[PDB]
Order: C-alpha cells, then sequence, then structure tokens
C-alpha cells in the first residue's frame, strides 16, 4: 500500500536498520488539502526510532524504503495511518496523506 | 528687506485716507496691492526668528496679541520665554533652523528683533482680519 | 469553512528582454535554444522547500503582484494558462503539477542545465534535463503573445542564463533549425533583464514606482505596404523623374568612385547601368521605369491633385552647377536640377516615411513571406530600425521634390497609487513631495479615501488633483490651471483643513490659474479625512517621499517651513503600506445600490423552484461588455462522481464538456450581456434523479455553462481564453496518457446550438452527479442538505460579477536581486504570512 516517490540524493545505500534512532526534519501535507505539522518550525527534527510502534507503521514502511541523506515524498493509506476516525480536532477520517522527509540517522 | 519694510506696514495701518489715495491711484490704472505688498517679505524675513527656526517667537507673539506698544515690545523682550518640548519643535523648529542655522540667533537683541516682528504680524494679522 | 495560516517565501521571477511568438508573416525563424547554469546551495532555506522552476509566458501572465494567488502566495510561473513552467517531474500550469518521467528523476541541483525546444507549427514545447530528454511535453495551445525566457525563484538562489551572442558559452547544441540570437534580437535596442509587471524598482534616492508598459507587438508583428491608375501627365513625366534619379545614383556612384564602363566589375568598381534612361537594357529600363511609376503609385493613395500647376518653375529650372571632375567615361553627365529652394513642408516627409515602411514592408514581402531567404534578415518596418528607416525615407525625399520643381503639386490601464486608511488626514497643514521622471500621463494631489478604481482619476467628486502633463487641473474632469511639466519637476502638494484650501507648488514657486487664484480649490468639505495619492499611465515613473526625513525633502523652503504645512511621515518609525489597484478581474458579489444591474431572490413556488432573475434599467443606461456572473458556493469533485460535464439545451446536446476526476472546485457561472431585456435568470432544479442547472432566458444568445475557480479573463470574447494540453510520454514516447485538459470555461457557446432566429424562452441543462435518492443542485455545496434532496437557496449564496480591479496593498519590503550570460543574485531572505478561503481558493 506504501508507495515511494523519491528524490535521490545522499547514499542511497544505509537503510535505517533495527534498533536505530532515525532523525527527520520533516514535513506532513494532505491528499488535495493543507499542512498540518513541520518540525521545521519547532526546530526539533524529531529524534525517534524504527520498529517500537512510536509513529504510524506508513510512516515505518516509508522509513525502510529509504536511505541516508535521501528525500521523499511518502504516501499514506488511512488503514495503515490514523484513519478511521483520525487524530480528533486534527485530523478527519479516511485521511490519505503526504510527507516531505530529509534525515541523517545515526544508528 | 527683514530690517526694513515693516514701517510701511506701520503707516498702513492707520491712515484710512491712505487706504482712500490707493483707490483714486488703483481705479486710475480692491485687494490693493498696499497690503497684499510684505508676502514674500512674510515668507522669508521672518527665517531667523529665533534658534533659526525653534519659534519660541511664537509663545513671544502670543504675549504680544494685545496690540501692544514698542516700550511694551521692550519690557516683554526684557521678560523673556522659551521651550524644548520633545514635541513638534524637533524636526519643524530645531532639526531644521540649527542645520539651517548658518549663523545662529545668539543675543537679546536677536529676541528683541524677533519680538518686534512679532508685533509686526500681529498687527498684520489684525490687518488680515480686516481683510478678512 | 475558516481562515487558515502559514508563512510562505516571497516568489519572484525574472526575464530577459525577448519575445517570440507566431503572426502571419514575420517569425524570425521562430525556433529558439535555452542554456542557463546554476549555484544554490539551498534546496531547503529557512522555512520552506526552496523554489525554482523555468517555462514560458504569453505576455498575460502577470504573476508578479508579490503576495497572494489562487494557491497559496502570488506564486512564480506555470500557476496559470498564460504561462507554462517545468522543475523535473512536472507539467505546471494553474498551481497543477501532475508529474512525468525522463532519466534521472531528480529536481534542480546545482552545476545543472536545461533547453526549451520551443515549435509553433504544431505548436508543441517540451524541455532537457542536462543532457537527457523529457518524456512529457506542452502541445496544443494558444499563440495570441510572444513566449518569453523565465525563471520562477525564491532566495538564496544564484544562477546565470547563456546567450549564444557574445559569451553563450553553449555546452548543448541547439534542438534541430532553432536559434541563438542572430537575426534581429532587440533590433531597435540591446539585450536587458526586465521581470514582468515590476511596478516598482529600488531607486538611487527613493524608489521609483512605475505604471504598465504597452504590449510589446504580440500581433502587429509583421508590417504591411500599401496596396493604382496612373494619369497620363505623370507617365509622361516619369521618363524625367527616372532620368533625374539616374543622375542622382550617377553621382553617388562617382563619388565612392564608380564610374561607367559596359562591363559589371569590382576592382575598376564599374556599373553598366550608368547610361541614359533609354539606352539603358531592357530590363534594367523596365526597372527603373517601374520605380519611377511606383514612387507615384505610393503617391496616389494620399488625396492629392496633381497636374502640372503653373509652366513658371519650368523656365525657371536651373541646373546646379558640376565640374569636369564629375564628368566621366560615360559622356553621361550626373545633372541633378537644382532644389536648394523647392521646400514642401514638415508634414508630407511623413509620407515619405510611410513610402520608406512601404519599401522595407515589400522587401519583407519578396525576401522573407514568399522567399524566406535561408540566410542573414530584416524584421518589421513599424521598429525594424532607425537607420534603414531614414536612409529608406530620405531616397524618395528627393523625388516629391524633383515632382515639385517640376510643378506637380500634391498633397492597456492606469496604475494609482494611495496610502492606506489608517495615515488619513483630518485637519492641519500638511505637505508631501511627489517628484516626476518622466512627463508623460500622470495625476497628483490629495483625495477622499474611498477611491474607486476602474475609473479615472477626478472624474468624480472624491478627488482633487493636478496634471501638469498639459498644465490642467482635474475635478470630475479636467480643468485649465497652472503650467505643464517638463523632466525632473519636483512637484510640492500641500493642503489646509482648517480652512478648506488646496496647495499645489512647482519646484518652490506656487502655481496660479487664468484668473490668478492661488491654486484654488476652495470651501472643500471636510468628509472622511483625506489621503495623498498618485497615478501613472503606461511607461511612466515619479518616485516621491511623505516626509518620513525632513532632509530628503528636495526643496520644502518656500512655502511651508515657515508656515505651518507640516512632513506627512513626520512622526514615524516607519513608512506608510501604500495600497495601489490592481489589474487581475477577481470576482465581487452584487452591489445592491448599482445602476442598471438589479437582482431578485425569487422564492419558489409550489410548482416551481426559486430562482435569480435579473433586472437591469433597459434605457440610456450601460448595455456595456461581457459581464461574467458567478456564484458563491464551489464544488470540489471527489478523490469521478459524474466522470464528465454534459449539457442539454432541452435534449441531450454536445456532450463531454470536460472530465476532470479530481478537486477541481468549479462555480457556475454565465457570460451575459444586456438585450435591452429583463434578462436571462438562473433557477436551481432535479431534472428527476440528478441535478440540472436551469438558466431560463428570453432576450438573446448569452453563453453560460460551468466556469472554474481560477476563471479571471476581462473582456473581449465569450470563446477562445482556454489552452493547455497534457503531453505525457514515455522513453521511446510511448506514454500513452493526455488529457484536454485546463477547462477554465468548460461551457458552451450556445450562439450556434438553437435558435437561427425567433424570440421563444429557452434553457439549458447541465449535469449535477448521481447519487442515492431511490437530485437536487443545492445539496452537494452545505454538506448538511446533502442528503437533504430537495432545492434550496440559502443566504450564503450571492451572485457575483467580475470587477476587471479592485485594490491591494504593497509590501513595505522587497528582494535585494551580473555578466558572462548576464548572471544573477538572490542571497537574502523573505517570508510573510498569508490567508486563504477553501471556498474561493485564493490567497
Amino acid at each position: 500500500g506504501v508507495e515511494i516517490e523519491t528524490i535521490s540524493p545522499g547514499d542511497g545505500r544505509t537503510f535505517p536498520k533495527k534498533g536505530q534512532t532515525c532523525v527527520v526534519h520533516y514535513t506532513g501535507m494532505l491528499q488535495n488539502g493543507k499542512k498540518f505539522d513541520s518540525s521545521r518550525d519547532r526546530n526539533k527534527p524529531f529524534k525517534f526510532r524504527i520498529g517500537k510502534q512510536e509513529v504510524i507503521k506508513g510512516f515505518e514502511e516509508g522509513a525502510a524504503q529509504m536511505s541516508l541523506g535521501q528525500r521523499a515524498k511518502l504516501t499514506c493509506t488511512p488503514d495503515v495511518a490514523y484513519g478511521a476516525t483520525g487524530h480528533p480536532g486534527v485530523i478527519p477520517p479516511n485521511a490519505t496523506l503526504i510527507f516531505d522527509v530529509e534525515l541523517l540517522n545515526l544508528e | 528687506e527683514i530690517f526694513i519694510y515693516w514701517s510701511k506696514s506701520h503707516n498702513f495701518k492707520r491712515e484710512e485716507q491712505n487706504f482712500v489715495v490707493q483707490n483714486e491711484i488703483n481705479n486710475m490704472s480692491v485687494a490693493t496691492l498696499k497690503k497684499m505688498l510684505p508676502i514674500g517679505l512674510n515668507m522669508c524675513a521672518p527665517t531667523d526668528q529665533d534658534l533659526i527656526m525653534l519659534a519660541k517667537t511664537r509663545y513671544a507673539l502670543k504675549d504680544t496679541d494685545e496690540e501692544v506698544r514698542e516700550f511694551l515690545q521692550n519690557n516683554l523682550h526684557l521678560q523673556g520665554k522659551v521651550e524644548g518640548s520633545p514635541s513638534l519643535r524637533w524636526q519643524m523648529a530645531l532639526y531644521r533652523g540649527l542645520p539651517g542655522r548658518e549663523e545662529d540667533a545668539d543675543d537679546p537683541e536677536k529676541i528683541v528683533r524677533r519680538v518686534q516682528e512679532v508685533s509686526a504680524v500681529l498687527y498684520h494679522l489684525e490687518q488680515t482680519e480686516h481683510p478678512y | 469553512l475558516l481562515l487558515q495560516t502559514n508563512l510562505i517565501n516571497y516568489v519572484t521571477s525574472i526575464r530577459p528582454n525577448i519575445f517570440v511568438g507566431r503572426a502571419e508573416g514575420s517569425t524570425q525563424y521562430g525556433k529558439w535554444y535555452f542554456e542557463v547554469m546554476v549555484d544554490e546551495v539551498v534546496p531547503f532555506l529557512t522555512a520552506q522547500a526552496t523554489h525554482l522552476r523555468v517555462g514560458w509566458a504569453l505576455t498575460e501572465g502577470y504573476s508578479p503582484y508579490p503576495g497572494g494567488g489562487e494557491g497559496w502566495g502570488g506564486n512564480g510561473v506555470g500557476d496559470d494558462l498564460y504561462s507554462y513552467g517545468f522543475d523535473g517531474l512536472h507539467l505546471w500550469t494553474g498551481h497543477v503539477a501532475r508529474p512525468v518521467t525522463s532519466p534521472g528523476q531528480h529536481l534542480l541541483a546545482p552545476e545543472d542545465v536545461v533547453s526549451c525546444c520551443l515549435d509553433l507549427s504544431v505548436p508543441s514545447i517540451s524541455f532537457r534535463i542536462n543532457g537527457c530528454p523529457v518524456q512529457g511535453v506542452f502541445e496544443a495551445f494558444n499563440l495570441d503573445g510572444l513566449f518569453f525566457p523565465v525563471v520562477s525563484f525564491s532566495a538564496g538562489v544564484k544562477v546565470r542564463f547563456l546567450l549564444g551572442g557574445r559569451h553563450g558559452e553553449f555546452k548543448f547544441l541547439p534542438p534541430p533549425g532553432y536559434a541563438p540570437c542572430h537575426e534581429a534580437v532587440l533590433p531597435r535596442e540591446r539585450l536587458r533583464l526586465e521581470p514582468i509587471k515590476e511596478y516598482r524598482r529600488e531607486g538611487p534616492r527613493g524608489p521609483h514606482l512605475v505604471g504598465p508598459s504597452r504590449c510589446l507587438s504580440h500581433t502587429d508583428f509583421v508590417p504591411c505596404p500599401v496596396d493604382i491608375v496612373l494619369p497620363p501627365h505623370l507617365e509622361r513625366i516619369r521618363e524625367k523623374l527616372a532620368e533625374n534619379i539616374h543622375e542622382l545614383w550617377a553621382l553617388t556612384r562617382i563619388e565612392q568612385g564608380w564610374t561607367y564602363g559596359p562591363v559589371r566589375d569590382d576592382n575598376k568598381r564599374l556599373h553598366p547601368c550608368l547610361v541614359n534612361f533609354h539606352s539603358l537594357p531592357e530590363p534594367e529600363r523596365n526597372y527603373n521605369l517601374q520605380m519611377s511609376g511606383e514612387t507615384l503609385k505610393t503617391l496616389l493613395a494620399l488625396g492629392c491633385h496633381v497636374g502640372m500647376a503653373d509652366e513658371k518653375a519650368e523656365d525657371n529650372l536651373k541646373k546646379t552647377k558640376l565640374p569636369k571632375t564629375y564628368m566621366m567615361s560615360n559622356g553621361y553627365k550626373p545633372a541633378p536640377l537644382d532644389l536648394s529652394h523647392v521646400r514642401l513642408t514638415p508634414a508630407q516627409t511623413t509620407l515619405v516615411d510611410r513610402l520608406a515602411e512601404n519599401g522595407h514592408n515589400v522587401w519583407a514581402r519578396d525576401r522573407v513571406a514568399q522567399g524566406w531567404s535561408y540566410s542573414a534578415r530584416l524584421v518589421p518596418y513599424r521598429l525594424l530600425d532607425e537607420a534603414t528607416k531614414r536612409s529608406n525615407r530620405d531616397s524618395l525625399c528627393q523625388a516629391v521634390r524633383t515632382l515639385l520643381g517640376y510643378g506637380y503639386n500634391i498633397e492597456d490601464r492606469v496604475r494609482i497609487f494611495r496610502a492606506e486608511k489608517s495615515y488619513t488626514v483630518q485637519s492641519g497643514r500638511w505637505y508631501f513631495e511627489f517628484e516626476a521622471v518622466t512627463t508623460g500621463e500622470m495625476r497628483v494631489g490629495w483625495a477622499r479615501p474611498e477611491l474607486r478604481p476602474d475609473v479615472e482619476l477626478g472624474a468624480d467628486e472624491l478627488a482633487y488633483v493636478f496634471n501638469g502633463h498639459r498644465g490642467q487641473r482635474w475635478h470630475l474632469g479636467s480643468e485649465p490651471f497652472g503650467r505643464p511639466w517638463q523632466s525632473g519637476d519636483v512637484v510640492g502638494c500641500m493642503i489646509d483643513l482648517t480652512e478648506n484650501t488646496i496647495i499645489f507648488t512647482l519646484n518652490g514657486e506656487v502655481l496660479m490659474s487664468d484668473s490668478g487664484s492661488e491654486t484654488a480649490f476652495r470651501e472643500i468639505e471636510i468628509g472622511d479625512g483625506f489621503l495623498p495619492v498618485c497615478s501613472l499611465g503606461p511607461g511612466q515613473v515619479g518616485h516621491l517621499n511623505l516626509g518620513q526625513d525632513v532632509s530628503s525633502l528636495r526643496f520644502f523652503a518656500i512655502c511651508g517651513l515657515q508656515e505651518g504645512f507640516e512632513p506627512f511621515a513626520i512622526n514615524m518609525q516607519r513608512p506608510v503600506t501604500t495600497w495601489f489597484s490592481k489589474s487581475l478581474p477577481q470576482f465581487e458579489p452584487v452591489p445592491p445600490e448599482h445602476p442598471h444591474y438589479e437582482v431578485a431572490r425569487m422564492d419558489g413556488t409550489v410548482d416551481t423552484p426559486p430562482c435569480l432573475r435579473l433586472a437591469h434599467r433597459t434605457w440610456g443606461s450601460q448595455n456595456s461588455l461581457v459581464e461574467m456572473l458567478f456564484l458563491r458556493l464551489s464544488l470540489p469533485v471527489q478523490f469521478t462522481t459524474t466522470y464528465y460535464y454534459s449539457v442539454r439545451v432541452f435534449a441531450g446536446q454536445e456532450p463531454s464538456c470536460v472530465w476532470v476526476g479530481w478537486v477541481t472546485p468549479d462555480y457556475h457561472q454565465h457570460d451575459m450581456n444586456f438585450d435591452l431585456s429583463k434578462v436571462r435568470a438562473v433557477t436551481v432544479t432535479m431534472g428527476d434523479e440528478q441535478g440540472n442547472v436551469h438558466s431560463s432566458l428570453k432576450c438573446s444568445n448569452c453563453y453560460m455553462v460551468w466556469g472554474g475557480d481560477f476563471v479571471s479573463p476581462g473582456q473581449q470574447g465569450r470563446i477562445s481564453h482556454t489552452d493547455l494540453v497534457i503531453g505525457c510520454l514515455v522513453d521511446l514516447a510511448t506514454g500513452l496518457m493526455t488529457f484536454t485538459a485546463n477547462g477554465k470555461e468548460s461551457n458552451t457557446f450556445f450562439q450556434v446550438e438553437p435558435n437561427t432566429k425567433l424570440f421563444p424562452a429557452v434553457f439549458v441543462l447541465p449535469t449535477h452527479q448521481n447519487v442515492i435518492q431511490f437530485m437536487p443542485l443545492s445539496a452537494a455545496m452545505f454538506l448538511s442538505e446533502r442528503k437533504n434532496p430537495a432545492p434550496q437557496c440559502p443566504p450564503r449564496l450571492e451572485v457575483q460579477m467580475l470587477m476587471p480591479v479592485s485594490w491591494s496593498r504593497m509590501p513595505n519590503h522587497f528582494l535585494q536581486v551580473e555578466r558572462l550570460g548576464w548572471a544573477v543574485q538572490c542571497q537574502d531572505p523573505l517570508t510573510m504570512m498569508a490567508l486563504h478561503i477553501p471556498e474561493e481558493n485564493r490567497c
């Protein structure tokens, strides 16, 4: 269901592997909508790790199919993602999501 | 022209017969020239009122607004009055007069002549209220 | 429903002064090649995704109006139909960015290049990633305009184009048969960057706001000659005319040193025509005969009355003196007549200039039009070149003189500038100072705050101004006052609300009227305070200063400094916003106060739906241009849900009003011009199980059917505004992915469809969608009466008209920004914050 469309700077080899803290300076976007989040404004590029069910698994499956230094535009299916009711007050249901991502992964 | 031409206006103050004298000569040729003479003079003669543009002479001329005589004017020069507020004195008065001051008025004589011109402007405003 | 926000970087673009299009005639090969070189390190700025893309524009983009646009921000390019754009996986037009494939799908990295292969025959455009081809193109688009070199760009980027002329270091070849700037590029000018709609520039002392510029020959790029019975006396005198001009070119030959011999040769520099007009060879006799006749063929279409006038200058014919050094081996002496005295006038020398332009245009006809001389050419004779213009003029200037020696006697809008309302002034004595750079049409004064745009300055009560272009004033029309301007020309402008007076001053002296009245606008009522104002016609410049500092005032030593009149922005720490006038036609609701456009919320009865009926003062009022009327509620399709738009007059009609299958928030709308009838109406109806708009009418043709959110053309025609089509491809161009997109007015021409000649009523039936009814239109916008299948008309609905112009605000700040192909800089950042309506979809 997850489908990547990568702008490919970076090495394109070092995938973020398990037991590792991947750090993405990201920003979201909605399907024919507008923004709802950005690490860029807050100046804390989202230091989290993989396989822990912290983020939704659409973002994790995107995190698996990437590398260091690259740049992708990550579609996100609602049943994979929040969308059966959505994050209330912030996201409605059936939310098909989009994410810009730029990262280093110090493991 | 700042030092002089005001005695002409003082002669124009009294002697309404002189206002008649203007009429025969004009219709021989009424917003007469006689009252309308010093207009450029009133523009440029009171450049160096005081500190060139300061207009403490404004308050002084406010003091002279009683048809005050010459001895009264000399007494009022003996009195003295000025202000240095941070209001619109700054840009118009001080920050254009002292930059404009090629030779700034620094004497009681300058304030004396300034308030004499202020009494002259009081008589001129009396004459202008006569015209309008 | 509500007001969202975020921060956006100030979008910008640039343009070299190069203009290429299509017309029935001269085109200058219509095929040109692009090279550019980038050096940036900023794919992401501080804030957001940095922006760069490239394309073309047909002199109607005007996306520079830096602020808001239809999307979020008044963004760069490929954000309309009159301009295109591209940055790697893209087909930009109208904030529609559907992507394409190419080798190496990566975007505008530094040390990267591109070209642009412009075709116009079957008009199609592609580009080329640095060396590799793009498998996706634009094609099937309009051409009423010249197509520019454009790059839209955001902050912190440096870049350089390369030209071909002098330092175009072309890595890359042109595409097949393409032109890097040889034939005629700035043929009466030079090369320079020229960012479009640049209504301001960074000035030396104060910033030089400017007005628009005339469209530089989108059409009229082709010149034209003048397209016959010669009188017999002209046929007679033609021999004398031919002989005199032959003597004259014998002079210009031998002044170089071109004597006569019967052989043509270069080193001895002969020219074997140097004989009498009759001794010349027979084809060359016909040639000189035809020139001596065709000067008259140019002269006949002038409303003259020709004839041997006097026969008194004929015997007065005196021949000028020429010594034997000008006698030559021919024996045919050049012997021109002496015309020291023969002066016609200053006027009909312009007739000779018209003949010269016709000469250059028949040159175009011979060489370029039918010949198409594939080698080094000329250009449109209206603006081809000053030198050949004057040469071709003075060549024939002597023909009319020689005849008179023979006695043959013969004979798009204004930009407006205002401060905002917060700085409105009510009392006291105030001064500001405008400076006039040009001396064309511009007008300056004080004015009321509610200056409606779309009207000339001073045409109503809301202004009191001076027009020193002509030495006029202006108040509900022109009136005469004061001398006019020349260039430079500091004009001071003053006002005294204590006494209801107006004071213009011109370089340190009070202006006067015909009556000797001291700038008479007397007994001006106070009103709503007052506001300074300026304006500028096309090709007009002049900056000013509001007394933000007193030293910057050029004069201010005459009329106010001793006399109470005050600098306007005296006690501030910041300038005024300086609101200005628009050009784009945004929709706006119906003012109920209108003279001859009046509506009626028709309440639905049992046997009818509700409706909206227009009313017009069918009288001497203005039955003006075709006013496109729009509604309030939008309709984004899901993601489809119709799979098409389809129309029925009273039955199945020309179908396939274009399907799109995305959001595409559309609005119902329609062309309409007044027939001096009531006017066509707007109903709302379910057919039986599907919504059908029904625009009832009686009168005549008024072209209704749906139009998108991005609709903004003024007038000039109900049809022929949409042009942009998908051209996606694959590696072998096998991509069968296309669709005739950009349905700005995906609607019915309608005048050809019914009713050749009659006057019954007429209705139309578009498609809504098909849903679970087992219906209306109103249900599918308010989303609460969605299941509610009846038709309604809530008060949120209010119909619109595009005005041509409204007002808008100047930002208080602007961007910062050049050789070896005219490089360009950008280092400093800038941004703002922005609102945006979702129902309207504009920022």
